[PDB]
């Protein structure tokens, strides 16, 4: 998933766009990662407790 | 891009560039003050 | 019996301390 | 080919290995994808041949230890690897 961005992958970024806005590219990638895997990581421990 | 006479606002050009190698380090011997502006992709490695 | 993949991304699968056998 | 090289394909970068592919995708598909919606197999461009890319050897690594207020000897487990292979 795109999550907003112009493209999914991180390669494809770097090697299409200069650093000052995909700086805000991989950004927006990460946080959207990130609380996706914070998601999944509070399900299983709920479905441990 | 050293074309005689280009056509009008309204009745727009359309032409296809395909099957070849693209230099886009030609365009930067225009007149001084071209502007450049791109979406998308950084002008700066175009050429990658 | 009437009981029953390849993730290169980072999930990984730890085996269990005891084995059936020893609960068995 | 066969080993842990940074590739470039029209633009696609990419590092793995690539090596001889066994896949048969009919001669107008070009690029190959798989269940993760990554590209995995790809085709060159001054030769058409099937290549597979696949992600250089990792993998995670602990540590086993006494305390270290009585010793300060350590053993490695390897996790999920034949040692072998490493």
């Amino acid at each position: 998933s795109k999550f907003g961005a112009i493209s999914s992958v991180l390669n494809d970024i770097f090697s299409r766009l200069d650093p000052p806005e995909a700086e805000v590219q991989i950004d927006r990638l990460i946080t959207g990662r990130l609380q996706s895997l914070q998601t999944y990581v509070t399900q299983q421990l709920i479905r441990a407790a | 891009f050293n074309a005689t006479r280009f056509a009008s606002v309204y009745a727009w050009n359309r032409k296809r560039i395909s099957n070849c190698v693209a230099d886009y380090s030609v365009l930067y011997n225009l007149a001084p003050f071209f502007t450049f502006k791109c979406y998308g992709v950084s002008p700066t490695k175009l050429n990658d | 019996n009437k009981v029953t993949a390849q993730k290169f991304k980072g999930l990984t699968v730890l085996p269990p301390l005891l084995t059936d056998e020893m609960i068995a | 080919k066969n080993k842990c090289v940074n590739f470039n394909f029209n633009g696609l970068k990419g590092t793995g290995v690539l090596t001889e592919s066994n896949k048969k995708f009919l001669p107008f598909q070009q690029f190959g994808r798989d269940i993760a919606d990554t590209t995995d197999a790809v085709r060159d461009p001054q030769t058409l041949e099937i290549l597979d890319i696949t992600p250089c050897s990792f993998g995670g690594v602990s540590v086993i230890t006494p305390g270290t207020n009585t010793s300060n000897q350590v053993a490695v487990l390897y996790q999920g690897v034949n040692c072998t292979e490493v």
